[PDB]
């Protein structure tokens, strides 16, 4: 019921994500989880990001890239571990 | 011949802070406090319902500085021989950084028998509802859900304190601190760099 | 119905300092300065010998600080792949360590078309020392020590809106953000590594 | 010359053991490297002292080890690879 979204910047906020997400008819966003190194605190460019409606997570899927969050096509993707793998190995630059 | 009187210098660029032997300090047993918080997850589960209501966070930490042997020591509460803490704890809403500090110096320490803070010396920020606190807030959090600000409190000249029975009153030399975040975590271990600035005079 | 001034607060309880976006600095090259020093072990016996005559060894430098993304990031002296350092160096016995962090700066950033250029330092960040004539340094005098070889003091220097800077050409310069250098003595150092803290205190304004 | 001064506290400075030998005397002590935890630049209590003259090594190796540092008997030894691992299990 939930997906990723990465190639984003290291600066690009929960809030702005957000902003992006309403401005496509979806206005139900549950949670919003950036991953990050402990270490020091940075985005690591994917964010896990939850929602109820599981037909908008469509209009993510298709809608999302296409549009550029500071100047990067974003990538929504459905859950799973070699998406997970898919990203932390691409945090890796 | 004749010197010239020196200029006052600005105290961004000199702070001169006035230490005494540690052994000027003591303590009497109070009444012991436990902590607000229960288990080890009860704390976020709170700091999400306050964060809701209350908003961010705001905690507040008191730096009291003595000295021995020619060496700043800080002033810890241990209680296992495991944890240490300094003296402070959340603000209430809407209340002051300093007038707050004081009220919970006093609060957990305090002399029953019958506060001078002007010196901020670190922030660190909780971007999420977990372990993790920095130095700044990363650039991709724009809510961080605790705000720690922490002062040095110069000591008064002589000092009685009231350790609340379940602690310990520990006086940690700079060197124990220093690179040493295993044992006192990253804020604490921080210090002898945070002081570094400082004058001090061992008097 | 109308809005309360903030009075301002003691320097020694919030210093607001102001931050710029790292365009608004152009940075231009000059003639390659190569080091004092050279070779690892040469220099610790140039201090054994200054120590003699001169005496303890008074190093200053300063921290240039520039916002990109709305996080500070320190200027910092690349060389080579590995090797970083601040802006600075030794003074000249009796001389005010700031006056002479100013003529370090110029000597090392110097702008060389019109040298009309000023440099705010009012604000000491750290201090450390170096205990005996090895590469260890504390932010504290160890108990046991008297003399020590040489100490080292840093004051954050405010960068004006705008202003033209210029780099040896040897030298690489970089603007490292605060999370690049955290919990990284590795790649930074115990000193360079310990800023992100050392500024955590300054409230800071990202124009 | 050289020697092993230890047993003695990790705030003994080095001057305040260079005024300990100038009253048995000596006043040769040529250099004075102490032994330190490189981690955070404590003492380990115990220093390799160079001294400029054969004889006066026998005063430090006879009598200092009778005077109290700060509390603590000085143990004065030669410098010998066998004699450090003691003084540094001292450290422990």
């Amino acid at each position: 019921i939930a997906l990723y979204i990465g190639n984003l910047t290291w600066w690009t906020t929960d809030e702005d994500l957000t902003e992006a997400v309403h401005s496509l008819g979806v206005n139900d966003i549950l949670e919003i989880k950036f991953f990050e190194n402990r270490a020091n605190g940075q985005s690591k460019g994917f964010a896990l990001v939850g929602v109820g409606s599981e037909a908008s997570s469509k209009k993510l899927m298709d809608l999302l890239p296409k549009r550029e969050l500071h100047g990067q096509n974003p990538v929504v993707t459905p859950v799973n571990k070699q998406f997970l793998s898919q990203f932390e190995m691409q945090s890796r630059k | 011949g004749n010197k010239y009187i020196q200029q006052t210098k600005p105290l961004t660029l000199e702070r001169t802070i006035n230490l005494y032997p540690l052994t000027n300090y003591t303590f009497g047993t109070k009444e012991p406090l436990y902590e607000k918080d229960s288990s080890v997850a009860a704390r976020f589960q709170r700091m999400r319902e306050e964060f809701d209501k209350i908003g961010m966070r705001r905690t507040v930490e008191g730096v009291l500085i003595v000295h021995e042997h020619r060496l700043p020591h800080v002033l810890l509460l241990q209680l296992g021989t495991t944890f240490f803490k300094l003296p402070g704890g959340e603000l209430n809403p809407g209340e002051d950084e300093v007038e707050g500090l004081k009220r919970l110096m006093t609060e957990i320490l305090g002399r029953q028998d019958g506060w001078v803070i002007d010196d901020c010396i670190g922030n660190w920020w909780r971007p999420n509802f977990e372990p993790p606190q920095y130095p700044y807030i990363p650039a991709h959090i724009t809510k961080p859900k605790e705000h720690k600000k922490l002062f040095l409190v110069q000591l008064q000249e002589k000092a009685l304190f009231a350790v609340p029975k379940n602690y310990k009153l520990v006086a940690a030399p700079l060197f124990e601190l220093y690179d040493n975040a295993p044992g006192y975590g990253p804020i604490i271990s921080s210090l002898p760099q945070l002081l570094s600035r400082f004058n001090f005079i061992y008097n």
